DNA sequence: TAATTCCCCCCCTTCGGTGCTTTGCACCGAAGGGGGGGA
């Protein structure tokens, strides 16, 4: 039936009108089970018939629903939707099974008829009027109105949430006890109360949501485990992830990458190891959907590694409040990290991920401040407290990486584990100059017109080159000049500067970078022994 | 008083909420349905398109929680100075937020306060309130209490007009002239008063000077890095020629060479330190523009900051010194700069400052909030780029 | 063809803003596209 639950008011945009628009040619098959539903739902008086009386129209068509018999009817509210006033949304995030207790009884209960037993505001009930099409040809077409919520429509899923909440409320004032996990009409209920003594609480549940208008088919009623909830498999001990299927074909198009890599991204939260880069980096640079993309060798051996990765089984544990939470990062190469989060040893809480690049230079100490930062955002929205971090850094490191910084930088508690490969700075500028080293006074410049520049030095001692360049802007010969100042040394070498760019990107001691001559530089940096850098106004 | 109206032009506030942590959520729990209970707040639905993001402190002291509102966004799309507080012995700050749960918001208004509680692990859809009453954090909400707030201390200021009050959001600064066991008891007075009808020292602030190397030796790269001082300084004192110094800057030699000072050189470096020994000539406080408040980190737990309306003329200049999580942890020390900073500039002038924070922007919304103390939140914006040498201040 | 809405995550691409002086190069940050998952 429909809920006796008060309607939210809403109302259109100042200056708008409303939807005319016509409804396309619909498919036999589709117009049939369409008037089908049209007919049990004006039975139920989900839907009024409206007459010459409205102006209003919007086409519709149905889908299939998952795995059953029966159709979702759809109707495409896009100029209403672009009409409708703003609204706020009140969900947030999707919960974790790693979130979840140990309970000694468990049910997940699903709601039949969701949206269409939420009534809709009565002023807004005219511009929701479609038509159905009449088989090939016949009659001109019948014309509906939607007395409750639609399914297409922009407002829909706040609204329903709200009201659900609002029923939902009562039972759960009356029951502190019992844990309802509720998202949209999907209800997950445990208890640590025996078997019998659950089900009459369950059934006492089912009248009260029935009581509102709100019906719990026995079909979607789960009452002994394994339990399906939220795309996992939970279980009296662990839970695990619903099984996912990689496609296996020989010809590759972007699609199938695409999809490859967001079902790997998918598994990659309790399955440890997984890595997408080389499968990722493809996507760069093609345009259409449908090009087929020549797997690489970096590629394959990624794709055979997350492979043999997925085909043990693997699962998860659940939250112990009495215990520490305790996550462990790695790192792979590359720019990538892994980190597991557990209480136990070897029992997983979860696992995961980092592989984001930030900026056009960094090193190896901030990528894992990133990945504790990110890492520690997680772990509060699913658990709400910080868990103690295994690093792969040694301490001292750490200490002389952030007393020098000119930002501030922090990571919580910690300690130090030793497990290769480690996370050090590879090479150090002198605070002081070097007695007894050559000073290579360099500089460079470019004109601006014909993209022409050149870039040279001398030294105290009374070498000099210049080399003409080509092709380059005037932040890019001084470069040069300090890569040719460090070529052309010896080992202990102090250089001087006009350009407080170089000195600004030098002095942060990278290690990548997306330029070819930074990345020359940090070689020549990492090869020298002792180098200081100096600026002078010019 | 009927607060009515936005700024023309400006829609009202759509900002997210932050995800919080357990206790965090608890406390905010509870401290809602109490204030549900007493009419403060009420729930509302979704077809409000307003929110604002709330989260919750702990008081020092106190063992206590507060429910603190960012209420930023809505300040600058609404529409509508003792000169002696910075000259005083002893100066206090009270909280005086409690008054405002009293007077009731206009109706047309309420809607803009609107704001959600999360949850732990998205068990339930999150919750929402909006206000009823006056809200804390707001500034056209002291604006309304003024007139209310011009008679409440009027029987403890007629009788000694030589304390100076100003207040400023939910805050009152009281300042006297008493010894520090006196002027705690007027300030007992003044709270039993306050009671009944329903320690800074401006003193010692003092600006940073620039301070030239003083040495018996000079190398090239000694006076190098000198010429490269008074180059920069020159902006901020006009009248610096600095062409004698770099005459014996000619050439190329080893960094490490002594070079001998010539007297025309050692004339020009003492007239030099001599114009950097005085205040600069030509800066004035205008009421109409901003202040802007920049921070640098020099190691050690010491923090340098300068407060200036336009380039190059700054209007303070500060250095700050660590005494909580002593070279432990930066953030907190950043968070209380930043908040000894604010206090500063509320003192003089009046207007909160806008910061320039040299920091990372995930670090600092990821760990603000837990060592932040005060109920005021000013505007910020983060610096990317290193910023210089740093060795001018 | 084939058609809808809301939420979370990842990865890649464009354009606007800033600001250093270099007046347009270099760097960063949001919004949009694709894909995964849920109802
Ligand atoms: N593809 C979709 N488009 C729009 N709304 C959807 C879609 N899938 C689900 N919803 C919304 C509307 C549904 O009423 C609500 C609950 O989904 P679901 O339980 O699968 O369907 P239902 O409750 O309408 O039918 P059933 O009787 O099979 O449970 O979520
Ligand atoms: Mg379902
Ligand atoms: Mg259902």
């Amino acid at each position: 039936p429909i809920s006796p639950i008060e309607t939210v008011p809403v109302k259109l945009k100042p200056g708008m009108d409303g939807p005319k628009v016509k409804q396309w040619p619909l498919t036999e098959e589709k117009i049939k089970a369409l008037v089908e539903i049209c007919t049990e739902m004006e039975k139920e008086g989900k839907i009024s018939k409206i007459g010459p009386e409205n102006p209003y129209n919007t086409p519709v068509f149905a889908i299939k629903k998952k795995d059953s018999t029966k159709w979702r009817k759809l109707v495409d509210f896009r100029e209403l939707n672009k009409r409708t006033q703003d609204f706020w949304e009140v969900q947030l995030g999707i919960p974790h099974p790693a979130g979840l207790k140990k309970k000694k009884s468990v049910t997940v209960l699903d709601v039949g008829d969701a949206y269409f037993s939420v009534p809709l505001d009565e002023d807004f009930r005219k511009y929701t009027a479609f038509t159905i099409p009449s088989i090939n040809n016949e009659t001109p077409g019948i014309r509906y109105q939607y007395n409750v919520l639609p399914q297409g429509w922009k407002g829909s899923p706040a609204i329903f949430q709200s009201s659900m909440t609002k029923i939902l409320e009562p039972f759960k004032k009356q029951n502190p006890d019992i844990v309802i996990y509720q998202y949209m009409d999907d209800l997950y209920v445990g208890s640590d109360l025996e078997i019998g003594q659950h089900r009459t609480k369950i059934e006492e549940l089912r009248q009260h949501l029935l009581r509102w208008g709100l019906t719990t088919p026995d079909k979607k009623h789960q009452k002994e485990p394994p339990f399906l909830w939220m795309g996992y498999e939970l279980h009296p001990d662990k839970w695990t992830v619903q099984p996912i299927v990689l496609p296996e074909k020989d010809s590759w198009t972007v699609n199938d990458i695409c999809k490859l890599v967001g079902k790997l991204n998918w598994a990659s939260q309790i399955y440890p190891g997984i890595k997408v880069r080389q499968l990722s980096k493809l996507l760069r640079g093609t345009k259409a959907l449908t090009e087929v993309i020549p797997l690489t060798e970096e590629a394959e051996l990624e794709l055979a590694e997350n492979r043999e990765i997925l085909k043990e089984p693997v699962h998860g544990v659940y939250y112990d409040p009495s215990k520490d939470l305790i996550a462990e990062i790695q790192k792979q190469g590359q720019g990538q990290w892994t980190y597991q989060i557990y209480q136990e040893p070897f029992k997983n809480l979860k696992t995961g991920k980092y592989a984001r690049m930030r900026g056009a230079h960094t090193n190896d100490v901030k990528q894992l401040t990133e990945a504790v930062q990110k890492i520690t955002t997680e772990s509060i929205v699913i658990w709400g407290k910080t868990p103690k971090f295994k690093l792969p850094i040694q301490k001292e490191t750490w200490e002389t990486w952030w007393t020098e910084y000119w930002q501030a930088t922090w990571i919580p508690e910690w300690e130090f584990v030793n497990t290769p490969p480690l996370v050090k700075l590879w090479y150090q500028l002198e605070k002081e100059p070097i007695v007894g080293a050559e000073t290579f006074y360099v500089d460079g410049a470019a004109n601006r017109e014909t993209k022409l520049g050149k870039a040279g030095y001398v030294t105290n001692k009374g070498r000099q080159k210049v080399v003409p360049l080509t092709n380059t802007t005037n932040q890019k010969t001084e470069l040069q000049a300090i890569y040719l100042a460090l070529q052309d040394s010896g080992l202990e070498v102090n250089i001087v500067t006009n350009s407080q760019y170089a000195l600004g990107i030098i002095q942060a001691q990278p290690d990548k970078s997306e330029s070819e001559l930074v990345n020359q530089i940090i070689e020549q940096l990492i090869k020298k022994e002792k180098v200081y850098l100096a600026w002078v106004p010019a | 008083t009927v607060p009515v109206k936005l700024k023309p032009g400006m829609d009202g506030p759509k900002v997210k909420q932050w995800p919080l942590t357990e206790e965090k959520i608890k406390a905010l729990v509870e401290i809602c349905t109490e204030m549900e209970k007493e009419g403060k707040i009420s729930k509302i639905g979704p077809e409000n398109p307003y929110n604002t993001p709330v989260f919750a402190i702990k008081k020092k002291d106190s063992t206590k929680w507060r429910k603190l509102v960012d209420f930023r966004e809505l300040n600058k799309r609404t529409q509508d100075h003792p000169a002696g507080l910075k000259k005083k012995k002893s100066v206090t700050v009270l909280d005086v937020g409690d008054a405002y749960f009293s007077v009731p918001l206009d109706e047309d208004f309420r809607k803009y306060t609107a704001f959600t509680i999360p949850s732990i692990n998205n068990e339930t859809p999150g919750i929402r309130y909006q206000y009823n009453v006056l809200p804390q954090g707001w500034k056209g909400s002291p604006a309304i209490f003024q007139s209310s707030m011009t008679k409440i201390l009027e029987p403890f200021k007629k009788q000694n007009p030589d304390i100076v009050i100003y207040q400023y959001m939910d805050d009152l600064y009281v300042g006297s002239d008493l010894e520090i066991g006196q002027h705690r008891t007027k300030i007992e007075e003044l709270r039993q008063h306050l009671l009944r009808w329903g320690e800074l020292h401006p003193d010692k602030w003092t600006v940073q000077p620039i301070v030239l190397p003083e040495k018996d030796s000079w190398t090239v790269n000694d006076i190098q890095k000198l010429v490269g001082k008074l180059n920069w300084a020159s902006q901020i004192y006009p009248g610096i020629k600095v062409r004698q110094l770099c005459k014996l800057l000619r050439g190329t030699k080893a960094l490490t060479e002594v070079i001998p000072l010539t007297e025309e050189a050692e004339l020009e470096l003492a007239e030099n330190r001599e114009i950097l020994k005085e205040p600069v000539h030509g800066v004035y406080y205008d009421p109409s523009k901003d202040l802007i408040a920049e921070i640098q980190k020099q190691g050690q737990g010491q923090w340098t900051y300068q407060i200036y309306q336009e380039p190059f003329k700054n209007l303070k200049t500060g250095k700050y010194a660590r005494m909580r999580g002593a070279h432990t942890n930066d953030v907190k020390q950043l968070t209380e700069a930043v908040q000894k900073i604010t206090t500063e500039s509320i003192v003089i002038w009046g207007k909160t400052p806008k910061f320039k924070l040299p920091i990372q922007k995930e670090t600092w919304e990821t760990w603000w909030t837990e060592y932040w103390q005060a109920t005021w939140i000013p505007e910020w914006e983060f610096v990317n780029t290193p910023p210089l040498v740093k060795l001018w201040y």
